[PDB]
């Protein structure tokens, strides 16, 4: 038992090893010890914090999503849609 | 464009070709009716600014269809940084004396914020170049338009694999490199102006600028494109402010 | 400010973790990974840590080739420069899951006996590989690539978590098609 401590955090189980150990974390967490909430990390440089197109960090409050010309903010906050005809960036025969 | 394929017709909508006094230039792209990106180095050996046309909707250099727009360009606006004949600051700003019309075949390219550019279409990790330009180092300009997929590299890379030369000149920061170091596949001479274009989710948006290169899919080297996104403000400016007299303008950067 | 040396990836049952050094001087790091066709996708953001684990993101695919680079920052920028734009950062080595993972020291779960004849039942361990949200067997992921080997108190083998042998044990995780970290450690020994 290097698990002997269950170094194993937010819920996650340990599996010994010989000189170590490993932790198996539930769904939402990751880190060595499970310590790293995936909910929890939601900025821009970060997977364009889950933004459409433009994304802003704001500073002690969520951020937000933005679009380009053309485009206006959907109700999930995060999608554009197009509010013109031809739109930049898409391809009137692939659509 | 070396080692791509034909640009299925309708589906490269903000492609512009240049053409003077009636022949090849180089290509651009369209950021929306009158604005059209290029290479500056597209502009140093010009004579009959008059007969400055730019292309949209083409596609068969070699036979008329529907869809060709031209239209003469009004301006041509440089950094002011941009020294002919030297690699730094390789972008253009054109103005067209008339909108083209949106159509299927004229559609722009988005130019993006630049902390989008930077953060997140750095890192998508193809991207295409298009043009009309040479399909071989050497060889012969193509006819129907050529797209081609390539990866980008950050500077670091690009320093690490590609094989050294006297006067290869910096990668600078308003440069990049992609596509292969392994002779396969490149962007050419006469491509110069045209889009280095990154899909997210969903929409194209313009990354980077074709722009100069050692050869055209030369062994150990790369593409060099002008980053476009240290330039989104102050082309934007441009876009904004009123007309100027010139044909040739070389207005302030940064 | 200083890049990343050192990057080494610590892989046991596809449970992975980039390691780097040094331990950061006022400067923080951020680690991004793709595939070598593939978008990079950050990690870690901005810690002052010199691991980071990577599972999460090398088990949504554990046959292709994984590329992690470490990048570098001043407290409180990024960014930046230039020498040419860009943040400093560091390149680790490829690293393919699937191939160089090292196998988990294996526990014997059963050891019942037909008389003369041994029955010892190899566990079918779980592995970091999710599916549903639910972890993959060591059995599920590699198949009839995975082999053991027995030990006794001398030598034998099997495909399967099952041997019968002939009148104390360990065995081994093995995996031949493997160009390194062929065989794992040697299980617990039970009598
Ligand atoms: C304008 C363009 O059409 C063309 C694009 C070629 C891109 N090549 C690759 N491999 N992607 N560019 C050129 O013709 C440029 C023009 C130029 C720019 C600055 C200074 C002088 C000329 N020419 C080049 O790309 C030259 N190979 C530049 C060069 C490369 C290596 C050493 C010295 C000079
Ligand atoms: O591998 C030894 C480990 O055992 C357990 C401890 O909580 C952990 O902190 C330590 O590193
Ligand atoms: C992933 C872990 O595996 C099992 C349990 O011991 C824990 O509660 C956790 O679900
Ligand atoms: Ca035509």
């Amino acid at each position: 038992d290097q698990c002997a401590s269950s170094p194993c955090q937010n819920g996650g189980s340990c599996k010994d090893q010989l000189q170590s150990y490993i932790c198996f974390c539930l769904p939402a967490f990751e880190g060595r010890n499970c310590e790293t909430h995936k909910d929890d990390q939601l900025i821009c440089v970060n997977e364009n914090g889950g933004c459409e197109q433009y994304c802003s960090d704001h500073t002690g409050t969520k951020r937000s999503c933005r679009c380009h010309e053309g485009y206006s903010l959907l109700a999930d906050g995060v999608s554009c849609t197009p509010t013109v005809e031809y739109p930049c960036g898409k391809i009137p025969i692939l659509e | 464009i070396v080692g791509g394929k034909d640009c299925p017709k309708g589906e490269c909508p903000w492609q512009v070709l240049l053409l003077v006094n009636g022949a090849q230039l180089c290509g651009g792209t369209l950021i929306n009716t009158i604005w059209v990106v290029s290479a500056a180095h597209c502009f140093d050996k010009i004579k009959n600014w008059r007969n400055l046309i730019a292309v949209l909707g083409e596609h068969d250099l070699s036979e008329h269809d529907g869809d060709e727009q031209s239209r003469r360009v009004a301006q041509v606006i440089i950094p002011s940084t941009y020294v002919p004949g030297t690699t730094n600051h390789d972008i253009a700003l054109l103005r067209l004396h008339q909108p083209v019309v949106l159509t299927d075949h004229v559609v722009p390219l988005c130019l993006p914020e630049r902390t989008f550019s930077e953060r997140t279409l750095a890192f998508v990790r193809f991207s295409l170049v298009s043009g009309w330009g040479q399909l071989l180092d050497r060889g012969a300009t193509a006819l129907v338009l050529q797209v081609l997929n390539v990866p980008r590299l950050m500077t670091q890379d690009c320093l690490q694999q590609s094989r050294k030369v006297g006067d290869s000149p910096n990668i600078t920061e308003y440069m990049f490199c992609a596509g292969y170091s392994d002779g396969s596949k490149d962007s050419c001479k006469g491509d110069s102006g045209g889009p280095h274009a990154t899909h997210y989710r969903g929409t194209w948006y313009l990354t980077g600028i074709v722009s100069w290169g050692q050869g055209c899919a030369t062994v150990g080297h790369f593409g060099v494109y002008t980053r476009v996104s240290q330039y989104i403000e102050w082309l934007q400016k441009l876009m904004r402010s009123e007309p100027r007299p010139g044909v040739l303008l070389r207005a302030p950067f940064p | 400010t200083v890049a990343a040396y050192n990057l080494t990836w610590k892989s046991t049952n596809f449970k992975t973790i980039l390691e780097w050094e040094p331990k950061p001087v006022n400067q923080v790091y951020t680690v991004q990974i793709s595939t070598k066709s593939g978008d990079w996708k950050s990690k870690c953001f901005y810690t002052t840590d010199t691991e980071c684990d990577l599972t999460d993101e090398i088990v949504k695919d554990v046959k292709q080739t994984y590329l992690a680079r470490v990048f570098s920052y001043p407290a409180g920028n990024v960014e930046s420069t230039g020498s040419a734009g860009e943040p400093l950062y560091e390149n680790s080595p490829e690293f393919t899951p699937y191939l160089e993972t090292n196998l988990g020291q294996p526990t014997i779960q059963s050891f019942e006996q037909v008389g003369t004849k041994v029955n010892v039942t190899v566990e079918d361990e779980r592995t970091l590989v999710r599916r549903n949200n639910t972890f993959l067997s060591l059995r599920d992921v590699f198949g009839k690539d995975l082999i053991y080997t027995l030990y006794y108190w001398k030598t034998a083998k099997t495909n399967t978590n099952e041997f019968l042998i002939d009148v104390c044990f360990s065995v081994q995780a093995v995996i031949p098609s493997r160009t390194v970290n062929r065989k794992s450690t040697d299980s617990p020994v039970e009598c």
